[PDB]
């Protein structure tokens, strides 16, 4: 009696139950027909619950039972290369996934004294995000821009280029057409990335409950490696759609409206999730694993994506998210339509970690590029109304134009650390000053080629060591000279 | 079983039942002694189900009786429906007798799973010569048609309805959400005039109808298109089907009107609490299964010329291509009037079509953009001032616009034009040749009203 | 005279850009005002 | 004396009690079953008390039991807390053993009377050009920083800590409310390596905790500073105190989150009805009375990037010096992003600071306002039409806007450039020279991120 | 031929008589169903066919096609068209005639704005000359 | 002569004390009786006649008239003089003195806007010169 209850009201996916006296917060409930539900609100004489499934099969007077265990998901290293629903049920028809342990979905981050400063770098293959906006293990970054501007392309390039580096990956899709999810899975399987990736999917036809809950399950599945000394990288495909689903399921609860009809607690919903991507110290790992592994530090990187209307970053939800993450990458549709790809805005995009999370040579080379780009952009916008410009303004404008042309790339074309090092060193020293603008991109390509065939031993040394000494500088300068001296672009 | 009516307030009706059985959501109900059916939209407890009626409610009263079908709104589908006009409940309204198909299927069903999706993205060939080169459609994709009346909107619909059946052996379904009665009659007679009516099906819900009727009409056309696609001929190849919707904007508007009547905390600029959910449940069943495929042509209307409004923002996340019709081209006498600079397609990337097709499309768009920028200066200043190179751009643009117009298979009554269905390869070949510069001596008049580059060579050789 | 034509044409283009930006701001403000009025009406109607 | 939980919703738990023992307002209760401390927020008749839970609410059912401590949340004060980290309730979280002191103070008390207020007149010099020139500070006052996400508020707060607390003889209390954790750990270790930890007390409640913990964590740092102010040396003089609050906006945002569940009606833009009184009952206790002097610095968050929002509108009158951060100047790459207009201080008048200081500040603000007004006609028409004096004003305004930029000590990592410091008289001399007209010929590209007029001469020669 | 003096005033009284009966509020307090209210009235103006007339009169009159025309009137506050009721009524009908205030006081009478006044039927409703 | 530092703070306090009392809200969440709150306060500033003075004091004071001038204060949000409260107060008071931010920042102190500030009483109040 105390564990068995009935249904009283069914309306738009929210079920109000009765009885169920020893019912606790967050605890799952099993409906008849193998359909599960989560308690949300307790009251003096009833229990509120959201159904995680297809509620059209449930009607008044049916029974329900309280399992007694908190909502949890299967987790292990066996989930690599599979596709599952929010609760972890496979859908790709490759057969059941063995899972050794089940982890909870509602958890709090480790405290202040249980953390460490991020110093180990993460590579994506994009020149701009590496030099301009560096990232590092344990640091959260946000990809924000207008619709159909290249956001999912950048997030897949990182997952692809993380091969060879002992980093697991989780990819969560919320509010996507089934065609896009299937296409993404095909593209992942083609390049072998699915060998170390997991995919959680919740489409646009799925209810609001699954679309709201999925990123928590993704984070819990990604926490397994961080809590044991290994690394992980998780990518939420659209947080804005999760916010919209939360708004719908809250307005269905009559909760007071607000800016853009968003409830009051729309900052907690994103902070409690985005603040689980942390680097833990060796003490935390040793205590958690009971000394099984020592001297190893966990980590977990996050790359959530959010979408803006008409290209404004002054809205409510975008600014709510920006203040939580350690940076942001702003993709501008105006440049995307103009041919600058990937279209990145230097003025708004920043990173809070800074120079700690990258290689020594990149740190010494990529210094103050972003501010120079932003100042160049402002000055160029000013020069339309100006009739006369002095020499310094002309030089700044030319340098900004060359740098803007340099930072262009195509899809599926990763660049090694040595490649970026050589390109940035060539850019800074002004060897591109006499080069015609229209050829710059092509020129860039030729350079890398001339540094793969000859000067090849250095290339390997830079790729592995990542070290800068008067020998590296001299060798790179001598190489650059030879290329321009005897070669064609 | 034996229910009662408890509360009539406008369309919203509360119906009480026995304690043990309370019809599930969407189960249709019949009212004894009257023509009216009720569709459950929320359960309130105590057996009370709050529902919406279909049709007007004058003459009803508290205390009647209602029986339960224990099933959603089943519509009759099959091969018989082609050429007829039916109601939202699939009742004939053209006074032509009952339909000859006994196959009833529900309109409330789950979308296909992840493992049921196709293994490829394929193109749909219609041979319009402007809708294939600059704005390619994709089987399963979705197209938004921008334009109002006066630019021959119905002519393109006739052409596509004929072409789908002539080339890919497929049938089409037409559903009208909140259309004007007079223009609906005009459309029906116009299609009967061109002898294209026997390849299509029609379902109509007009402005005078209660918003419940207007909201659940599109699902009827959806179910009929589903059955047209599913059935398998020998070899089980399936079929490629089309689905037309008059304006999805009125679909969303009927949705938000129905939400208020039931009562709800508004959201955003008055729109319903659940706005995308409805758009998804409509537009996630237009997909390409391994058996067949459904394409959708939907006309859209942007309120207040503001694309940031929640309804255009939500509907724009599903559109794979956009076609825009400009009155300027119609005034210039070029048909069909489809703008070659403001139409978008997500399928125009080198990955899908290939290399040379992408290069061709981008080159023609570049030349047209340059001509658009050049015509202003050639107007304010004189034509001679301009450079010889830009003049060449002007002439090539003129030839391109002329070549972009072709005769149709449904205008042979009006002018005796036989009608053309150009395969894509001929279009690409002709455009590549034109861009190369081999068609520099042919006069411009040789390009108008011609289906293929040979016709042009023949027409140009004739005179 | 040859300068005045280009001067006024540039002025017209700048006016077009400015009116586009102002239209964006206007749409944002209009949506905010409609949302606020609807929220106030619903809140008041809940009180009575 | 034992109560039973009746309702749990979010962070709000309402609990019954016996008729004669209902606990009063702001008292604390303990759940016997788990670790949870509840705080009373309102009485509802029939011996029922509404409460906010301090901690997690997962795993709490109905019918759980609760005892009453009959006293508010007391925290330990004294010198024992120097160089330690504490929870919201005072529990240590640095894993360094318990805190050895029985001196407990409650965190809910009345504000100081009007009779014992004190006048603050001694100046304080930070080393930052724009703050020490346009918005001057004074010992024992109140300072506030207003900005929107991503503009520079924290990097300035830490720079002020570097330029003031490190070189000051006296205690300090740092309370973090509603902010990132990584920053907390970074600050703790940075203070540890500088061997200045033993002079600072710390409290941390971050965004990862339920709103109950984020709502009452500023009062704990307040109580610690309050004890450090009133305490007097035996036969000896007292010492100065400093207070840093990382974000006070979260204090009101927590109440907004939990307001509706308490039964209060909504108001304005979804805010609680009782806002200003809620702000005042905390902002009045940050005072420098006749006993001691407290110099507090707070950072205030501007929702949605507009200063007309009620939360940053009510708080403007509670501060002596206000510094407003602008996102446009930040996007321009000018750092720190402090708006010369809309930044004021109650210590800028000819008596307090002198005559030359006042004249310089007034002329600077006048020039910048003139340029901002002139921007529109430049936007529409162009540059040649303005008068030559207005062109000079434009150039001077650009140079002035650049000269306000300055590199920082705690921001070497971001930019790779070493920090700088500027004496106040050098700021005055540089601005006087600039407005005089003697630095007109120097290119405006030499005024960026360099401190002091001389470094600018050197940079100009370097170009 | 039917001429409604001002429907804008019908709407105002509909809003009042609905709010007095506690129906759900919306944009401008208007009830759930307003577009339906105007469509149910403006969709009765049509031109039936001869078969309809013969069926209705049981053959008493034949060969004559009946017709009801309609010309409703709407007034705007400060010359806007983006309000709720004006947008509904503009969407429902088959054309509009715009009368301005700038033209009216400048001595130009009748004040018809030919720029933005259209009719869909057009040339099919005029005599040959 | 009486001066009120800021009746805006007072209006907000009234809104809080009324909303806590469960009274129906309205524009900007201000309940009813908002106009009354400021009208009944600002109507008491008037000049009486010598007969009233003589009657009140029962002949203790003769041949003199009393007076009470008022100068209340209200603040605006970025020049929004069309909000709910400033319009009520502007409708009750005889005159209005406007202070502009773009004038204060320009050095014109006190920043008084001459083209929007009027006084109804006018020259009668001033001296001859
Ligand atoms: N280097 C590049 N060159 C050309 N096109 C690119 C490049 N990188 C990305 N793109 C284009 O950008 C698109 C990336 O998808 P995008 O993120 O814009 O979709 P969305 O609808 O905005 O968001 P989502 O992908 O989450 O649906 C691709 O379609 C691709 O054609
Ligand atoms: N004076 C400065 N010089 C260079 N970079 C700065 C400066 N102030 C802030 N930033 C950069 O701006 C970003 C946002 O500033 P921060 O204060 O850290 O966050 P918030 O603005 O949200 O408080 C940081 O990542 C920091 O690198
Ligand atoms: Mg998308
Ligand atoms: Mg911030």
């Amino acid at each position: 009696a105390k564990n068995e209850g009935t249904i009283v009201m069914v309306s738009d996916g929210i079920v109000r139950i009765h009885g169920l006296a020893d019912a606790m917060y967050g605890e799952m409930i099993e409906f008849d027909g193998g359909l599960f539900g989560m308690a949300l609100n307790l009251e003096q004489d009833s229990v509120g619950a959201v159904v995680l499934g297809n509620y059209l099969s449930l009607q008044e007077g049916q029974k329900a039972r309280c399992t007694g265990r908190v909502l949890e998901v299967p987790v292990g290293p066996e989930l690599l290369g599979r596709v599952v629903d929010a609760l972890g049920n496979p859908i790709d028809g490759k057969g059941p996934i063995d899972a050794k342990l089940t982890d909870a979905v509602e958890k709090v981050a480790p405290g202040v004294i249980w953390r460490q400063s991020v110093d180990q770098p993460v590579q994506t293959g994009y020149k701009s995000v590496d030099t301009m906006i560096p990232v590092g293990r344990g640091q959260r970054e946000l990809i924000i821009g207008d619709r159909q501007t290249g956001k999912t392309a950048m997030a897949i390039d990182a997952i692809i280029a993380q091969k060879n580096s002992g980093i697991k990956c989780v990819y969560v899709a919320i509010g996507q057409k089934q065609s896009t999810i299937a296409n993404v899975v095909r593209k992942l399987e083609e390049t072998g990335a699915m060998a170390y990736t997991t995919v959680v999917a919740a489409a646009a036809a799925d209810p609001a409950a699954m679309q709201y809950l999925a990123p928590y399950s993704g984070c819990t599945m990604g926490e397994y490696f961080r809590d044991r000394g290994e690394d992980a990288l998780i990518i939420y495909d659209d947080l804005s759609k999760q916010a919209v689903a939360y708004r719908q399921i809250s307005l269905l609860l009559r909760r007071p409206p607000g800016r853009e009809a968003y409830p009051g607690d729309v900052f907690y919903l994103h902070s409690r999730l985005l603040e689980r991507a942390s680097r833990v110290s060796a003490e935390y790992v040793e205590k958690f694993t009971n000394g099984a592994v020592t001297g190893k530090t966990g980590s977990l990187t996050a790359l959530p994506i959010i979408e803006t209307q008409a290209g404004d970053v002054s809205a409510f939800v975008p600014t709510n998210v920006i203040s939580i993450t350690d940076g942001q990458i702003f993709l501008e549709t105006s440049l995307f339509n103009a041919g600058i790809r990937p279209a990145v805005n230097a003025g708004i995009s920043v990173s809070r970690v800074g120079g700690s999370a990258q290689t020594k040579i990149i740190k010494k080379l990529s210094g103050g590029i972003r501010t120079a780009l932003a100042q160049y952009r402002e000055l160029a916008a000013f020069a339309q109304f100006a009739s006369d410009l002095d020499e310094a303004t002309r030089k700044q404008l030319e340098h900004g134009q060359r740098v803007t042309e340099l930072m262009k790339q195509k899809q599926y074309a990763p660049y090694s650390i040595a490649d970026q090092a050589v390109s940035v060193y060539a850019s800074n020293e002004g060897y591109m000053a006499d080069v015609e603008v229209k050829k710059i991109v092509d020129f860039d390509a030729a350079l890398i080629a001339y540094f793969r065939s000859e000067y090849a031993p250095l290339m390997k040394q830079i790729d592995e060591t990542g070290d800068y000494n008067k020998d590296i500088e001299a060798a790179i300068k001598a190489g650059i000279e030879s290329f321009k001296a005897t070669q064609t672009y | 079983s034996s229910g009662r009516i408890i509360q009539i307030i406008g369309a919203v009706i509360d119906v009480e039942f026995e304690r043990t059985s309370v019809p599930k959501i969407y189960d249709a109900l019949q009212v004894d002694g009257t023509e009216t059916t009720l569709e459950v939209q929320q359960q309130l407890g105590d057996g009370v189900v709050r529902t919406i009626a279909m049709g007007s409610t004058e003459g009803l009263k508290r205390g009647l009786t209602v029986t339960s079908t224990n099933a959603p709104i089943s519509v009759p589908v099959g091969t018989a429906t082609l050429g007829r006009i039916m109601d939202v409940l699939g009742r004939p309204i053209d006074e032509a007798g009952p339909v000859a198909t006994e196959e009833r299927l529900p309109i409330h069903r789950q979308a296909p799973s992840y493992a049921e999706q196709a293994a490829s993205t394929d193109l749909l060939e219609t041979g319009i010569k402007v809708i294939d080169l600059l704005c390619p459609f994709a089987k399963g994709g979705k197209v938004g048609l921008f334009g109002g009346a006066g630019v021959g909107k119905t002519v393109n619909m006739m052409e596509l309805i004929n072409n789908i059946a002539k080339a890919h052996s497929g049938l089409s379904v037409f559903a009208g959400v909140g259309e004007r009665t007079r223009e609906g009659n005009d459309f029906y007679h116009e299609m009967k005039d061109s002898n294209v009516l026997d390849k299509v099906a029609m379902v109509y819900g007009q402005m005078n109808e209660p918003p419940g009727n207007r909201l659940r009409v599109a699902l009827t056309g959806l179910t009929m298109a589903e059955y047209f696609r599913d059935e398998k001929d020998e070899n089980g190849k399936g079929r490629d089907v089309l689905l037309f919707v008059d304006n999805i904007y009125r679909y969303t508007l009927a949705g938000t009107e129905v939400s208020a009547l039931l009562g709800r905390m508004p959201s955003a600029v008055g729109y319903q609490p659940t706005l995308a959910e409805e758009m998804g449940v409509l537009q996630e069943r237009i997909t390409s299964t391994k058996s067949g495929s459904i394409t959708s042509i939907q006309a859209v209307y942007v309120p207040a010329d503001d694309l940031t409004d929640p309804s255009p923002a939500t509907t724009f996340a599903h559109l794979d291509a956009t076609v825009v019709l400009s009155r300027d081209i119609a005034s210039s006498g070029i048909y069909p009037a489809i703008d070659p600079l403001d139409s978008t397609s997500r399928q125009l990337d080198p990955l899908v079509v290939g290399q040379e097709h992408y290069e061709i499309a981008r080159a023609v768009q570049n030349v047209l953009q340059r001509y658009k920028e050049l015509k202003d200066i050639i107007a304010i200043l004189g034509m001679d001032e301009l450079a010889e190179e830009d003049k060449l751009v002007v002439y090539r643009a003129r030839k391109i616009q002329r070549f972009f117009s072709q005769p149709f298979h449904v205008a042979e009554v009006f002018t005796g034009a036989p009608g053309k269905l150009v395969p894509l390869k001929e279009t690409i070949r002709g455009f590549k040749g034109l861009l190369a510069g081999e068609y520099d001596h042919i006069p411009e008049q040789a390009f108008y009203m011609v289906g293929g580059i040979d016709e042009v060579i023949a027409k140009a050789e004739k005179l | 005279q040859s300068a005045r034509m280009v001067a006024m044409k540039a002025a017209t283009d700048n006016a077009g850009q400015l009116i586009k930006d102002l239209q964006l701001i206007y749409n944002k403000l209009r949506q905010a005002a409609i949302t606020q009025e609807i929220s106030e009406i619903v809140g008041g109607a809940a009180a009575v």
